[PDB]
């Protein structure tokens, strides 16, 4: 429905049959999850941020449920410090940033 | 993502 | 892309 | 004003008498700006990101105007790829996520 930012905007996600916690990150173009087991094939890719860059596995057409809302999109998997839900999926759950 | 750590 |  | 995420949530900021563009980032605890001239004293610090860590200068009580809304708080300055407005300031301008 709505969430304030006094604390990190953590949500529960279900992906690849597993339950995980992830950060809603309006500053992320893409969604990136810590290392996990995800079926299917993938393609190499590299993403950047503060501190440098990391190498990740790119999975397309991946189903994910975010705090109850389903979305299908690309998901990156690699050495990120935390699971991040990026705008590619945020737009699917009608996530808007209002102020 | 920015981590105050 | 970029996860800023 | 409401803001969707189909595109990067860029906003205009005024800080230290200068105009800059910055990304509204709910995944960021802290506000971090590219190298710029700011008055007052600072104290070293290191923040983390997806690619690792960067060294930055920490300034407190810094006044910033984000899309017309004033806020005062800590601002970090260092080698970040882009200007990021983090939650420490986002809460001051009443930003929220809606889904």
């Amino acid at each position: 429905p709505q969430v304030t930012l006094w604390q990190r905007p953590l949500v529960t996600i279900k992906i690849g049959g597993q339950l995980k916690e992830a950060l809603l990150d309006t500053g992320a173009d893409d969604t990136v999850l810590e290392e996990m087991s995800l079926p299917g094939r993938w393609k190499p890719k590299m993403i950047g941020g503060i501190g440098g860059f990391i190498k990740v596995r790119q999975y397309d057409q991946i189903l994910i449920e975010i705090c109850g809302h389903k979305a299908i999109g690309t998901v990156l998997v690699g050495p990120t410090p935390v699971n991040i839900i990026g705008r590619n999926l945020l737009t699917q759950i009608g996530m808007t940033l209002n102020f | 993502y920015v981590d105050g750590a | 892309a970029e996860t800023f």
